[PDB]
């Protein structure tokens, strides 16, 4: 709206626009540059978490391995006969 | 691909400066849009931290399982005898 | 009988894997 103001000089308003456009670039750039990168660090943390989940699943498997071993003991009592 | 001139550190943040020191980054999305996702992306990073805590809890459960696994381990050491 | 012996051997292998698992837990 300042362009059509009565006493305004065009040069100054053009200068304001350049500063404004540059400020737009900087805020958007900072947010985007963080978003992905910080999120990528979080994703590496998530891959570590998935490895931990795999370890938990392996512990569950060892327990189920124990169940299998108990079933095997019952079976041995059975080639005993 | 401009120069932050410590200003990049002043706005993006000092700590991040590590990787981007060791520009040409995307700015295609609207800064309002980027601000909204970064709220949500930060929320997702928090969710990832919660998931890491859950994985640690899973590891603790696995450790309780390992302590029962410990009697079996003692029997195995006796067998190796 | 051979299958039963093989199952016993597999149990021995699992006990061996048990030590590696304890090492990982440490």
């Amino acid at each position: 709206e300042q362009y059509c103001a009565p006493d305004t000089d065009i040069r100054g308003v053009d200068a304001q626009i350049k500063n404004y456009l540059d400020q737009i670039k900087m805020a958007r750039a900072k947010f985007g540059l963080e978003n992905k990168y910080s999120l990528k660090e979080r994703l590496s943390t998530l891959t570590k978490e998935l490895n931990h989940w795999r370890k938990e699943w392996d512990d569950i498997e060892m327990l189920m391995f124990g169940d299998d071993a108990h079933s095997m003991k019952k079976m041995i009592q059975k080639i005993d006969s | 691909l401009v120069v932050t001139r410590a200003e990049w550190e002043k706005e993006l943040g000092t700590d991040l400066v590590k990787f981007l020191i060791e520009i040409y980054d995307d700015f295609s999305k609207g800064p309002k849009e980027l601000e909204s996702i970064n709220a949500s992306m930060k929320s997702d990073i928090e969710n990832v931290r919660q998931e890491v805590s859950s994985y640690k809890e899973k590891w603790l459960r696995d450790a309780e399982i390992f302590g029962k696994i410990t009697s079996i381990f003692k029997e195995e050491l006796l067998k190796r005898d």
